[PDB]
């Protein structure tokens, strides 16, 4: 029973479990992405600011 | 530089665990004390222990 | 001025990649602990290394 349990619990480790280095990586490049997608988004409000030239 | 994938990142993530994959397999050897614990190590190895075993028993 | 190219910008671009690709070469090193990973950072050596693993062992 100890060594039943033992495997079981790896097995549903293996499953259930998550691999906090295997995605902090992600989250990260995520946390980079949302940023660059706010820099451009505040670049295109502006973006249509030169018509007020031509009046 | 592409900051759609880290690919250093991963390259890092993946040496690191399956180098703690065998510090695992390391630490269990330690703690169980005996140099054949689970099978696959060597299938003849623990075989011949068995038996050997069962001749001094 | 010419605007239609940024030939500065294009230099410093050009140096930054291959800084970048220089420096993610060198952080596997530091990651895995060994000198040649990926073969063509040497032959002959990774040759004797490999030969000299399967003497060791």
């Amino acid at each position: 029973l100890m060594n039943a349990y033992e495997n079981t619990q790896a097995s549903e480790s293996r499953i259930r479990d998550a691999d906090m280095a295997e995605e902090t990586v992600a989250f990260t490049k995520n946390q980079i992405l949302v940023q660059s997608g706010t820099a451009m988004l505040a670049q295109a409000n502006v973006r249509p600011q030169g018509v007020l030239s031509l009046l | 530089m592409i900051i759609n994938h880290n690919l250093a990142a991963i390259n890092s993530h993946r040496v690191l665990k399956f180098q703690n994959e065998e510090v695992s397999k390391n630490m269990e050897k330690l703690s169980s004390g005996m140099r054949i614990n689970r099978a696959g190590d060597d299938a003849s190895g623990l075989a011949v222990s068995e038996k050997m075993r069962t001749q001094v028993n």
